[PDB]
């Protein structure tokens, strides 16, 4: 048969099986790279997809985006557009990667999904993954506003400031990682305690009374703990 | 047990010894037997005792029996001795009656009973007793007849097959027990062979070395040999072929020698003429196999042409370069697979932990030791066989001795495939190796053209399945780029007269730099990865002395560290032909770094701001990649760029202003600014330069516009964000315009005429697109225009007429157009499939265009009218009108519509509903003042009612099918009515608002455990089953929610099957405080005890909390 | 075909014909065939073209090889076709002497006067001729051997190497201008 | 070795080179072979191993149909597939002898599993490094000692004086010439061969370059097990016979440990 006729039996099978939780988050990442193999298929699946009885969409990237997630959950569908954004932003494979994820994030759009619901679908359970573009991108695409997104992973570690830098200064040692864009969300942290005025030691004792063993992260050194404390310090007296 | 010898005979010398047992020890030594012969027994020594002890360790005794049998008292003695051991330890014995019945064995008359007697009239009365019991005794054992066989050659390979069989010889290998996953192999390569087609056909395989080529070759030969007359395999053709090749006839002829004595079982011929081969197989099934073919003289030596062998004849032959089978013309060509990554650890398992998967504790380094190895099973078969007996520790400190120094074994095998090539092909390897692993090829090419023929040594290399093209980037196997790297050191690089060496290693070799006594200017190309450490590295003060020539430097410097001698020792080079410098962590370049010489200028990851500081003479340059250099704010004069392609100044936040020289750039080809946010302008390109991708993605500051283009080929457009763009551009032609999109491109006014000349232009979008006022009367213009959406693209009152010169589009998606007032109606669009316009607040008139719609939604339109002329439309698989009064007045319509959409304040309660045949969907928006419901149609499958303040009864009986009752926020609702949400018999799910799950379902509970009985013999049983939500932070309006069903037992642990094993719903709402009842059927008849466990995917959304089923 | 095989089938058809058959089956040796359905009393013309074309042929000798007129007419067609054509005979004297084919006596030469009775005189004069060249000609005396099996092998593979040589140098000549390399060197 | 207890009990034997693994293999097989059934020995696999050996498999198999030939006495047939030895000798007391095994790869094509030889064998394998021992799993290992001073002179007085075990004459610089020698049967040997047939005036001439330079006989053995070894092994090597000869081992970590990863390289070169 033809790849449209093999994909369309498989993604199928697929919603039809009702398989394991492992497999599926295993079969759609092999079923998301035989998407975008060549250009000219999520225009043309869509588009069976849209014809086909059920509900209706307002575009054929719905319909396509609507059946990937009953066919594979919404952990399934984040997990395989996470591990397979290829390299080049101009070739073909990332046009199609960019549409899929963007039906995906419209759709999540659509059904009213709060911030912490995004950010629990993408969680991976390293909290530094929240941080790799690959992710923090999606993430700031279903939220549209980095403060929001911040404000996300913020609250997903149970506003601790101190797993929250850890993981920031986790993601300051990665080889791609945007600079810019860590360093807003370290300025967020910052001016969301400006807005508190806290006294700078005052500080220093709130991020380190989450240094105790209140709540299994990596948690911060004293060291850097001072070097942020003096960050801080000048900056917003 | 043990035995000497699997097969003693009995018979009798002068009758058979000649003519018959010779047939039969031949054919045994054919099958693998070791059978006892009488003629090697020892000399000095006697017969009569070595005779004995050798028929006691024989796990098999064969008796012929002649007519002459009891002639010798030998025979009979054996035989005696052959009959109390198998009584006595349990040997086997088998009988052959050759030319003899055994009914007159047992008489001993006639026929060997005139020698019996004859034999038996000088003894004792013991012997003769002994022996007559054991004649019988024989004669009653169920063997072969010689006279049963019309040939004797079939009854001897028959008994040979017995022996060998109840020898439980295991003919087939064991080996073939421990490697992974060939059905995959086999299946695809069957489909190449077709051995019914009667055909000569000749099959390739070729891939990188150590795939498996050899073991693939010999489990198929093993499969399929037997189906052939004549079967030959030869392994490592390339090895035992000499070198040099000084006489080619001679070694053709041993090779044909070779091949000959192998396939004819012709121990030892000696071939005088290459042709014997085509003499002696013109007309004979034949299945050869031959291994690691190297080149054609072989093949020519082997088999030339088709001809040579007979019909239904299949060669295999298996090699590295596909140049070998294209120019003896194969055309049937397996390229064998890296097998799968569960495979590839099975297989690293098998060789490591002797098991299919790992001791415990082992899985994490297992896996990195596995990801060291590639994907080929040679390096997972060395890798585990050297990691087999170790223990965890020596796993952990081992791993980096296996990053850094590749096997022998390896090394070895790669060794001799990188000896073939010619010289330039090495060189291209090394390169490949050392710098351009995975880059563009037209960027290898540019760069290494000067130097070496890149595209030919590029074609060869991937003939030889040393590299693989994927995208245009070219790609090495990591073990085949790791024996590049050390090679590097121990050979050089001769271009013309000069000789040159690269320098690749992590941090290890800069002290290399720091030898200060050797010639440092064959050092053309370095590649450095600095990941490791802040700390700067350490050369010598006289080493920054020295100028090297380098033209390749690729320098991966993730830190934050700025390394000031790294910076001196290289921006001192006079020509550099390529530099990458990803983390360069400096602010600008160094003022005396020379850039006549630069074709390809790479930083991914920047601090620069304002490089150069002054012109410069860009005069070949073909690549400038500046991308994430958030830190920038200007760029320099790029005046004599002329031979500049492509420009990415990728997500560069900072960089306020593009510079004027753009207009010097006449190649330019591409320009990337995918996020400017502080970009004002783009200033006129010019009139040759031919953009081809114009990539503006996310620029929400970028004002002004070029005002025309000249895009004569300009493949893609993109404008998504751009919140603050008056006009656009002009365009000539764009005949090729692939994609181009505005989503969210507000603050338009119109949009360039010129845009009706893409006649390529399948899909368009202006989603979001606010401001817009006019479409452009030359929209009927482009053909192919397939999708066309609009989306609340507010302000644009006009559709023009030219639409229906379109004649293909499919969907036209308008939604929120609400100021669109009119609709082009002159108009037939013989391909039209949809048409969205909802919340078209002013569209006033029924959407007219007289054409083969299936789905048209007209819903919070301002339409109230009907027009006849529809049912010439002849199908309507949807059409869905928000409701208004007087629709009583179009009968027409009613028989026609799909939905209907009740308002927010409607009093009456449609009783005419009922009339209107097709109604598959009822929705009340918020009917804030309702009170009943009349008798729905027949044909519902969905009702909904979001947040109305009263639905006291519902008076409908209805039982069409799956039908999906949901009733978001309704509390004043009848107990019976409520009972009737509940207990009809749907498919799908059905939802309203309650606080705890309703006595009704008696079996209750709170991934949660649902325990209960049943009361039933043997039947299939029904069970209605009810939901609440774990009270959470959910959204006001979570639309969806899919749910999965287990079901098991507690006295057996039979799964029992589920047949609706999953309710789904895309539009059901998620909410705390409500009942969702759904249906399943179970029909394994387990008697007393079911446990049921619902689960709720996504469970990051909503949780199943409360629980309670019934059966029915 | 490739050998042509002629026997006696009341004789050896069952015992030892069989293993030769499997022998040259092994060896990539494809006999012509026969079958006892396929002959009349006299031998036929196709039978005839089949040995012409056979260019090679053995002949197994038994007992009773001359009691039938049908393998007497094939042999002297076998002759025949050695001393006019190439046709190489390999003869297997299956526990008979070659003298006494030689002379005609014996029990095989009692058969060959019992079948000669009734026929016409050069018909005896042929068979005569042909037994007497067939007893000369150098073969397999299965007396001589020790072994039935190797002497079978012996044979096929004698057969076999009596099989690759009938082409000489039948490929490869496509190679250019040998002649006058040869003629040059007729002169030194 | 336990004969009695009718096991595929499979026996290392292992020790740095120049010893006597070769020669106490050969004494046992000649004392014990008579009691099996079907033997035999196998000598210098190390050796006669293709070194690059581009098909492991075509060699793996003429290696086991070496070792077949050898036993069974069978005229160097050829075989098949590598699945004959257990079809033959599963069903028989087998006595072998695999002598200087350097990689598994012979351990497989020889002797991979204890099914392949059945009621009562035994399998007898010299190495020099216990790695390939460990790694086919065999437990049975006896380390070769160094033979006792004594018995050293009497192998260097044999070597040496002529088959005299006591010295001949003098018996003074005989002992200094075997403490240089160490206790290797090696070094005993080639050294007591060196001087043999001398006088003692020509024993004095020979005795100051033999201290200053070790003869090639025993360098050529002890280069050969040297270049098998990594490059870090080979320079740990060197530190150790060059300074720390006789140190602690935490010592020598705490030292050495910015460059070599001393305990893997101990390890591997105890191994
Ligand atoms: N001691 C001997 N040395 C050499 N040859 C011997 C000896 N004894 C007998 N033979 C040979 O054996 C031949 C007789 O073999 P015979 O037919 O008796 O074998 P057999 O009894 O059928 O053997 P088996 O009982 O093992 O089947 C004699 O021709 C003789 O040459
Ligand atoms: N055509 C033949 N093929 C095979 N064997 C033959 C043939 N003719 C004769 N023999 C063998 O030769 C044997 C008789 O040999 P004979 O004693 O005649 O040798 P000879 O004539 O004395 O030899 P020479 O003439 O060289 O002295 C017979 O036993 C027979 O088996
Ligand atoms: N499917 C497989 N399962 C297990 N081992 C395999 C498999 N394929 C290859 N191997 C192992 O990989 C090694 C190299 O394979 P080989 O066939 O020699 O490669 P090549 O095709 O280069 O000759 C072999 O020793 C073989 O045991
Ligand atoms: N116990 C001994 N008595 C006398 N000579 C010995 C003894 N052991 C070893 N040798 C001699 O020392 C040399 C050491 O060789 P050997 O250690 O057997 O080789 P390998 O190191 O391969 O085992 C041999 O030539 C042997 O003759």
């Amino acid at each position: 048969p033809s790849a449209v006729e093999a994909l369309i039996e498989t993604i199928d099978r697929h919603g039809r099986v009702s398989l394991n939780d492992e497999a599926k988050m295993k079969k759609v990442v092999r079923t998301w790279k035989k998407l975008i193999e060549r250009d000219d298929l999520i225009g043309e699946i869509g588009k069976h997809y849209f014809e086909a009885p059920g509900p209706l969409h307002d575009t054929y990237d719905e319909a396509l985006a609507t059946r990937l997630v009953t066919t594979y959950s919404d952990r399934g569908v984040a997990r395989a557009i996470l591990h397979t954004r290829p390299s080049d932003p101009l070739s073909k494979k990332a046009g199609q990667a960019h549409r899929l994820e963007e039906a995906v994030a419209s759709l999540w759009k659509g059904r009213g999904y709060t911030s912490d619901n995004v950010v629990s679908s993408i969680a991976t359970g390293h909290d530094v993954d929240f941080f790799a573009p690959t992710a923090f991108t999606f993430l700031v695409k279903c939220v549209e506003s980095e403060d929001d997104a911040n404000n996300a992973i913020f609250e997903y570690f149970g506003s601790n400031p101190s797993r929250y830098f850890s993981a920031v200064l986790h993601a300051m040692e990665k080889p791609d990682a945007d600079s810019r864009v860590l360093e807003s969300s370290k300025k967020w942290m910052f001016q969301c305690y400006a807005q508190k005025q806290f006294p700078t030691p005052v500080f220093e004792r709130t991020l380190a009374a989450y240094q105790s063993e209140d709540y299994h992260y990596e948690k911060l050194s004293l060291s850097q703990i001072e070097e942020l404390v003096e960050e801080y310090s000048r900056i917003y007296s | 047990r043990i035995w000497k010898h699997q097969v003693f005979p009995s018979f009798h010398g002068a009758d058979v010894r000649k003519t018959i047992l010779s047939h039969i020890l031949e054919s045994f030594r054919r099958k693998g037997i070791d059978p006892f012969i009488d003629n090697n027994i020892e000399r000095s020594k006697s017969i009569g005792h070595e005779l004995k002890e050798a028929i006691k360790g024989s796990k098999i005794a064969i008796v012929l029996l002649s007519k002459n049998y009891a002639s010798s008292s030998w025979c009979l003695d054996e035989l005696a001795e052959i009959m109390k051991c198998r009584e006595l330890l349990g040997q086997i014995v088998m009988t052959i009656f050759y030319e003899v019945d055994p009914t007159d064995i047992k008489k001993q008359t006639g026929e060997f009973g005139k020698a019996f007697t004859k034999t038996c009239k000088g003894k004792t009365k013991e012997y003769v007793e002994r022996w007559r019991k054991a004649l019988e005794d024989v004669a009653t054992i169920a063997g072969y007849h010689s006279h049963k066989w019309r040939n004797e050659a079939d009854m001897i390979e028959k008994i040979a097959t017995d022996v060998s069989n109840m020898l439980n010889s295991f003919k087939p290998s064991r080996d073939f027990n421990g490697l992974v996953g060939m059905r995959a192999h086999m299946d695809m390569l069957e489909q190449l062979l077709r051995l019914v087609l009667d055909e000569v056909r000749m099959i390739g395989i070729w891939g990188p070395p150590g795939i498996g080529k050899t073991t693939i070759a010999r489990f198929l030969f093993n499969q399929v040999s037997d189906r052939f007359q004549l079967s030959a395999i030869m392994v490592n053709i390339k090895g035992c072929y000499p070198r040099p090749c000084f006489d080619e006839y001679s070694a053709q002829l041993q090779l044909q020698n070779q091949m000959l004595s192998q396939m004819i079982n012709h121990k030892d011929i000696m071939i005088s003429h290459l042709g014997v081969a085509q003499e002696r197989l013109r007309d004979k099934k034949v299945f050869l196999v031959l291994d690691e073919v190297d080149q054609l003289g072989q093949l020519d030596a082997l088999a030339k042409e088709t001809r040579w062998f007979g019909p239904g004849s299949r060669i295999i032959i298996t090699t590295e370069d596909l140049g070998v089978l294209k120019a003896h013309g194969i055309n049937h060509v397996y390229k064998v697979g890296y097998p799968s990554n569960d495979e590839a650890f099975q297989i690293f398992c098998m060789n490591a932990f002797g098991q299919k998967q790992p001791h415990e504790g082992f899985d994490e380094i297992a896996r990195e030791v596995m990801a060291l190895a590639g994907e080929l099973p040679l390096g997972l078969k060395v890798l585990g066989s050297a990691l087999r007996g170790k223990s965890k520790p020596e796993w952990e400190r081992t791993l980096p001795r296996l990053k850094t120094s590749l096997d022998g074994k390896i090394g070895s095998i790669i060794q001799f495939s990188y000896d073939a090539l010619c010289d330039e092909d090495k060189y291209l390897f090394l390169y490949i190796a050392c710098l351009f692993n995975k880059e563009s090829t037209t960027k290898v090419e540019g760069l290494l053209g000067k130097f070496l023929d890149v595209r030919q040594g590029l074609h060869i290399l991937a003939q030889k399945s040393l590299i693989s093209i994927e995208d245009g980037n070219i790609y090495m196997h990591t073990l085949l780029e790791q024996f590049g790297r050390e090679t590097s050191r121990k050979q050089f690089i001769h271009h013309g007269y000069t000789k040159h060496q690269l320098l690749v290693g992590e941090r290890d070799i800069c002290e290399v730099l720091n030898d200060d006594t050797i010639d440092s200017r064959r050092f053309i190309g370095i590649n450095l990865d600095l990941y490791k450490n802040v700390e700067e590295l350490n050369i010598s003060e006289k080493a920054l002395e020295r100028i090297h020539d380098f033209q390749f430097v690729r320098i991966n410097g993730k830190n934050h560290a700025l390394h000031e001698r790294l910076q001196g020792l290289i921006y001192q080079s006079p020509q550099i032909r390529s530099l990458h410098w990803k983390c360069y962590q400096n602010i600008c370049l160094p003022s005396t770094f020379n850039s006549e010489f630069l074709v390809e200028l790479d930083m991914s990851f920047s601090k620069l701001q304002k490089l150069w500081e002054g012109t410069k003479q860009l005069r070949n340059l073909k690549w400038m990649d500046l991308s994430y250099s958030s830190y920038l704010k200007e760029l320099p004069n790029l005046s004599t760029a002329t031979n500049l392609e492509e420009l990415k100044l990728r997500n560069c936040s900072s960089l306020v202003e593009l510079p004027s020289s753009i207009e010097k750039l006449t190649s330019l080809q591409i320009l990337d600014l995918h996020r400017c946010s502080s970009l004002v302008e783009l200033p006129s390109f010019g009139n040759a330069t031919k953009l081809e991708i114009l990539n503006l993605e996310n620029c929400s500051s970028l004002v002004k516009l070029p005002p025309s283009i000249n895009a004569n080929n300009l493949q893609e457009l993109s404008l998504t964000n751009c919140s603050r763009v008056v006009e656009l551009p002009a365009i000539e032609n764009a005949t090729n315009l692939w994609k181009l999109n505005l989503l969210n491109c507000s603050s338009l006014i119109e949009l360039p005429l010129s845009i009706g000349t893409a006649t390529n232009l399948k899909h368009l979008d202006f989603r979001g697109c606010s401001s817009l006022v006019k479409l452009p009367s030359s929209i009927g213009d482009m053909t192919n225009l397939e999708v066309f959406y609009l989306s609340n693209c507010s302000n644009l009152v006009e559709l023009p007429s030219s639409i229906g010169n379109l004649r293909k589009l499919t969907l036209l998606l308008m939604r929120g157009c609400s100021k669109l007032e009119t609709l082009p109606t002159n108009i037939n669009l013989k391909s039209l499939h949809t048409l969205n316009l909802i919340d078209c607040s002013r569209l006033k008139s029924f959407p007219e265009i007289s054409t083969h719609i299936k789905y048209l939604r007209l819903i919070g339109t301002a339409i109230k009218e009907v027009p006849l002329s529809i049912m010439s439309w002849s199908p309507l698989a949807h059409f869905q009108i928000s409701y208004f009064e007087s629709l009583k007045e179009f009968p027409h319509a009613l028989d026609i519509i799909t939905e209907l959409q009740l308002s927010k304040d409607i009093q009456e309660v449609p009783p005419w509903v009922k009339r209107m045949s097709r109604l598959r969907a009822l929705r009340l928006n918020n009917c804030n003042n309702l009170v009943s419901l009349p008798q729905l149609p027949d044909s519902l499958a969905y009702l909904y009612a979001d947040n109305c303040k009263s639905l006291e009864r519902l008076d409908c009986c209805f039982n069409n099918p799956e039908i999906r009752l949901y009733f978001p926020k309704c509390f004043k609702l009848n107990q019976e009515a409520r009972d009737l949400i509940m207990h009809t018999s749907t498919r799908n799910f059905a939802m309203l608002p309650g606080t705890q799950v309703p006595a009704c379902f008696n079996h209750r509970a709170t991934s949660l455990k649902i325990k209960l009985k049943e009361s039933p013999l043997p039947t299939t049983l029904t069970f209605k089953a009810c939901i609440m939500l774990v009270n959470e932070e959910m959204s006001y309006d979570l639309k969806s929610m899919s749910v999965d069903i287990v079901i098991r037992d507690e006295q057996n642990d039979l799964k029992v099957q589920c047949t609706p094993s999953y309710h789904q719903c895309t539009e059901i709402y998620v909410l705390t405080e409500h009942i969702y009842t759904f249906e399943l059927e179970v029909e394994e008849v387990t008697s007393t005890e079911l446990v049921f466990e619902f689960t709720s995917v996504n469970e990051s959304i909503c949780k199943i909390g409360e629980c309670g089923i019934l059966q029915r």
